[PDB]
């Protein structure tokens, strides 16, 4: 297992060492307080430049005054002391980018924390950027499938869309975003998951659930846990966004989750209040809308001319995109609070998760009254857009009539049948964790709801009915499901084959 | 500077919008000023796009559209919509969106207003559309403590009403020509007594207030009829 | 008597479709068991 | 009517019995692959 | 520092307490955190001594108490109640009392966590 000659690497490192003197621009630490260091000197430092301290500690220059430089420490500050040396690096704040980060867990500066060796990235890129302009965009029409029936039927997400996931604590926000990540393992869309302010055992459970479902090799994980510095918690979404923008700028497609943007705003509030900046609503800084809007604008779809301009002619005739799913935690259903209303004013729709529907066992818990997608059916495939026109109206007729089931035997026929269809569509949209459905299976369930094949089936046997129907179409009509799973086409042949299979299921099974 | 008191033009000629609540309870005038107040995701942009589409029917002059601190995707959609339907050659577009540093967002509405002032001083009747005028004001928040100023109430700049007045008093019709203006106005955390909309209210002829409760009932265009007034 | 023998034949056909569904889910579980053992080996 | 209700109630039993065989096959394959994994790592 | 990402144990292993309502309705995780609610006089201290006795005798572990803002009367009472219930030698006691300046009351949980 371990021969002795393979440890001769040290000799080769000695043969690639430059021992010539190089000129540096240097300074001295004057004061250290709460992650903020004042430095004398450093007369050639740039705004946003990494500053090297002893022990491998870096900082970023924020306040270039005439006689001092204020820097924010990008790590633990507690080993820094007055009198220690500071050096310019020549580098505005960078992260490594590339396909070599796929499968790896890193921190906010790209250093690996999973114990699987060094990352051999061939390129770095800047953390702070301005998003590309008005003329370089293209309108969103390709689908991103989350694998959930309620999300892919009602609130569809496209390539380049920003779609917020918002709701109270412990009602499934990480679950919806992680299952949207796991459904990209055979679709060509690469994935970035940024955890901000979470517990480390939660992050390790998330990466173990990514490896157990076969999607870790498609996903970069960037982690800044709850006992890190607030600088790394503030800077980790932009670092993961640069990691997704590598695949955006070369005509490929990526998808990023920010699993709490609400904890990033708390960390930026901490940094701004320690700099004695004057606050506004809820003690947040005045530029807090700008904190989210500089990030989420970077998620976009860019045209073929932008991709041809970026790669200098290497990639021709391809668009690239980056889809974002930010996540916001609310307090007791208050969606009119300052940070939630700032992020709604930025995204292209949102998915509201309701605590009462979660506590009644309606487990994907999507409030269909107020969830919306601004792109809509321009992103959707044809069979899914055709069969989901009657879902939202069946859930709408159920909203008020769901409290009438205790006296519904003394009601008229249209109100009774609308309430029966509402209970059937509500029982159809329940779905377990870690069970994705394809285009053909959600089309089978949506056709079973929409065309009236749920009418003689009771409520407690709806979803078991759905599972049996899926199994029957997997063993009798597998070429039909492979026809639907190509690009989601719909015509009269597919219509007739689905309705003949459902009638043979309802007659013989 | 603003045009003088002797150069002001009066007029109350009605502008029909085709929308029932707007024509009923807060009617518009040609050469007048319109605010569309509302919180996050209640409709402001959808209403402005409908007001652009229906005010374009009986208007034959030019238009200036200024995007101040809003979505870059909305700018690309509106440009490709006007280019596809061949009305792009009447409209001048200025954009300083949410992705920009705050000097660009602080000064882009002055550029769009300068182009509308040149069209007004050639003796024409022009339309001026500004999506979020609140985003000029918030850019003046972001640089205010860096300019050495002590904060006013709820962290705003102390020069709030003067920056609003120096911008809003150039938008008017004069005796040379007329400007009809539609401006979307953001309300922070759905609070109408926040100082930025509360200073914005007296600069306008017609005020359309949108409501999250009326839109949560399913009613669009979501106008509160007891909170929307106009002098017409 | 004639509708009783038709009821007995429909009972036997319902039983045979249950055994066909049973053999299907046992076969899919054998395929799932094989690919999950290969994934734990590779790990 | 008794015979048709008895046939549907037996069909649900056949489907649930094969589901328990499905869960036993997949969980014993996961456990056997894990034990051979700790054997190779200790070796 | 906190333990690292590679030092996390993994899984969701339960800690058996031996109490039936706790192990049925609201089960505890190893490495987990338990909020405890309620006023006074409903049996909080007796539940704490029973958890100390159960983790010492049946699982061969120890316990650390850290009293953040400890009232002096109740700390003397809790010390004599743990002498009379034979569970004093199973737990290390750290008090940061109420009449102390607030850095003592800030760092007393870090002291008890270091012993744990
Ligand atoms: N579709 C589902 N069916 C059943 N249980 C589910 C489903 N989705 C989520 N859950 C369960 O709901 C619980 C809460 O989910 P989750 O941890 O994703 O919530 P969250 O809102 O992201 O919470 P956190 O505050 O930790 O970010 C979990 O224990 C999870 O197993
Ligand atoms: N007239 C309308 N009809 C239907 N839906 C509407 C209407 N106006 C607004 N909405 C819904 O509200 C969303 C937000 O509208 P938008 O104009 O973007 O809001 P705002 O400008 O206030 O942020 C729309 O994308 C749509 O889902
Ligand atoms: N397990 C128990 N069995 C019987 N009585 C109990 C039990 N736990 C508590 N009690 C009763 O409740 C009272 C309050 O208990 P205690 O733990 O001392 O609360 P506190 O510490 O808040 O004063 C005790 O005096 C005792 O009589
Ligand atoms: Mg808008």
């Amino acid at each position: 297992l371990n021969p002795s000659e393979i440890s001769e690497i040290i000799k080769g490192r000695i043969e690639k060492l430059d021992v010539a003197s190089q000129a540096r621009n240097e300074g001295t630490i004057v004061s250290v307080s709460d992650g903020i260091v004042r430095i004398y000197g450093l007369a050639d430092v740039m705004y946003g430049e990494m500053i090297e301290f002893p022990g491998g500690v870096y900082g970023m220059a924020l306040n270039l005054e005439q006689d001092s430089v204020g820097a924010v420490v990008l790590g633990e500050y507690q080993g820094l002391a007055e009198g220690m040396n500071a050096k310019c690096t020549g580098r505005i704040l960078e992260v490594p980018v590339g396909p070599e980060l796929l499968g790896r867990v890193v921190d906010a500066l790209g250093n690996p924390i999973d114990g699987k060796g060094p990352i051999d990235a061939k390129a770095t890129d800047a953390v702070e950027k301005v998003a590309p302009g008005v003329i370089w965009r293209k309108s969103v029409d390709q689908p991103v499938q989350t694998g959930y029936k309620s999300v892919d039927a009602m609130i569809p997400v496209g390539r380049g869309q920003r779609e917020l996931i918002i709701g109270d604590r412990q009602i499934g926000k990480t679950a919806l975003a992680v299952d949207a990540i796991i459904n990209q393992k055979d679709s060509g869309i690469k994935c970035v998951y940024v955890a901000i302010g979470q517990k480390q055992s939660t992050i390790a459970n998330v990466v173990r659930k990514l490896e157990e479902n076969g999607a870790l090799a498609n996903t970069i994980v960037v982690a800044a846990s709850a006992s890190e510095s607030a600088a790394l918690q503030y800077l980790a979404p932009y670092s993961g966004c640069t990691m997704g923008e590598y695949f955006r700028d070369r005509g490929e497609d990526a998808l990023i989750v920010y699993d709490d943007l609400s904890k990033q705003a708390v960390a930026y509030r901490q940094i701004s209040l320690l700099l004695r900046r004057p606050p506004g609503r809820e003690a947040y800084p005045g530029d807090v809308f700008y904190l989210h809007s500089r990030l989420l604008e970077r998620a976009s779809r860019v045209s073929e001319e932008y991709v041809e301009k970026f790669t200098n002619g290497a990639v021709t005739g391809k668009t690239g995109s980056l889809t974002a799913l930010p996540i916001i935690e609310t307090q007791a259903g208050d969606v009119s609070a300052f940070v939630p209303t700032n992020v709604i004013s930025i995204t292209d729709g949102q998915i509201f998760l309701e605590s009462a529907m979660f506590n009644s066992g309606i487990r994907p818990a999507v409030n269909a009254g107020i969830s919306v997608s601004r792109v809509g059916g321009a992103a959707q495939t044809k069979i899914i857009k055709k069969l989901s026109g009657g879902i939202r109206t069946a859930l709408a007729q159920y909203r008020e009539l769901a409290a009438f089931a205790q006296f519904a035997s003394d009601l008229d026929e249209a109100t009774r049948k609308q309430l029966e269809h509402g209970q059937r569509v509500t029982e159809l949209m329940k779905q377990k964790q870690y069970a994705p459905m394809s285009i053909a299976e959600m089309s089978l369930s949506l056709y079973a709801a929409e065309r009236g094949f749920l009418q003689d089936v009771e409520i407690a046997k709806v979803g078991s009915f759905e599972q049996a129907l899926i199994s029957y179409f997997q063993r009798e009509h597998a070429a039909l499901l492979a026809k639907i799973n190509e690009k989601g086409d719909f015509n009269d042949e597919i219509d007739a084959g689905i309705k003949a299979g459902i009638e043979k299921f309802k007659a013989t099974q | 500077e603003a045009p003088s008191y002797a150069d002001q033009a009066g007029g109350n000629e009605l502008l029909e919008t085709g929308i029932k609540v707007i024509d009923l309870v807060c009617p518009f005038a040609k050469g007048g000023k319109v605010g569309l107040f509302g919180g996050a995701g209640v409709g402001k942009t959808v209403n402005m796009m409908e007001l652009i589409r229906n005010i374009a029917i009986e208007h034959s002059g030019y238009s200036v559209f200024a995007g101040v601190g809003e979505r870059t995707r909305e700018g690309n959609d509106f440009y490709h919509e006007m280019k596809d339907s061949n009305v792009l050659d009447k409209v001048a577009l200025v954009y300083g969106q949410m992705n920009e540093p705050p000097g660009n967002r602080l000064r882009v509405a002055l550029t769009g207003l300068t182009m509308a002032e040149k069209f007004r001083d050639e003796g024409r009747d022009v339309l001026l559309f500004i999506d979020n005028i609140y985003r000029y004001t918030l850019a003046g928040t972001e640089v205010s403590a860096l300019l050495g100023r002590m904060p006013s109430a709820v962290g705003y700049q102390p020069t709030l009403a003067e920056e609003m007045g120096v911008l809003q008093e150039r938008i008017t019709s004069t005796k040379k020509g007329s400007i009809t203006s539609i401006q979307a106005v953001y309300v922070p955390a759905d609070d109408l007594t926040d100082p930025s909309p509360a200073t914005t209210f007296a600069h306008l002829d017609a005020t359309v207030v949108l409501s999250r409760d009326i839109a949560s009932l399913g009613i669009y265009p979501a106008v509160d009829p007891l909170d929307s007034t106009s002098r017409q | 008597g004639q509708q009783l023998r038709e009821a007995k034949a429909q009972a036997a056909e319902i039983v045979e479709q249950a055994k066909k569904r049973a053999n299907q889910i046992v076969d899919e579980a054998r395929d799932q068991a094989r690919t999950e053992g290969e994934r734990l080996k590779a790990q």
